[PDB]
């Protein structure tokens, strides 16, 4: 069937595992610097376990 | 005091965990692709906080200043010490013969 082509588009692939959670963590944006660093360190612990 | 050496080095531990927070909110943009084009206060906060105890420290790590006036480290200096000439040295004292042989 491929023989016949009419039209097609090129679709990204969906983000991998290793870096889904560097667009979830982000936006958050709290209103006191303390909860900033607290899941900022938390991300840092998370990526050294990994 | 050497304490201060010690904190120098943790201004720039202090320095590099920025490095690695901005690279990884870079990263946050080349997979948000959004209107943000800012870095987040607090990184900024800390960085700079960072580079002023380093550089506070480090002005302390240079060192100690030294006078200028030639006759600073020259008042402590007795007379019984400049006329020793190391070079022209005599053995032919009262020392060899008093002290043991
Ligand atoms: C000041 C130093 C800058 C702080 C590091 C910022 C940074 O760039 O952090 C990201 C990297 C993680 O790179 P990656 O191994 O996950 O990807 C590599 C992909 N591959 C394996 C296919 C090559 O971590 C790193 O420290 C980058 C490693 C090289 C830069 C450190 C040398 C300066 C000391």
């Amino acid at each position: 069937s491929l023989a016949e082509v009419v039209c097609l588009e090129m679709v990204d692939l969906p983000l991998t595992g290793a870096q889904a959670e560097l667009e979830g963590e982000f936006g958050k944006k709290a209103d006191g610097l303390l909860g900033m660093f607290l899941k900022r360190l938390s991300s840092q612990l998370i990526l050294l376990q990994a | 005091p050497s304490l201060w050496k010690g904190l120098v080095g943790i201004g720039l531990f202090a320095l590099a965990h920025a490095a690695f927070s901005a690279a990884q909110h870079r990263s946050y943009m080349r997979l948000t692709e959004k209107e943000d084009e800012s870095l987040p206060i607090d990184i900024v906060l800390q960085t700079l906080l960072a580079f002023a105890v380093t550089c506070y420290g480090i002005v302390h790590i240079a060192g100690e200043f030294k006078d200028m006036d030639a006759t600073s480290e020259l008042k402590n200096k007795t007379f019984d010490t400049l006329r020793n000439h190391p070079s022209f040295y005599v053995f032919n004292h009262r020392g060899r013969v008093l002290f043991r042989p």
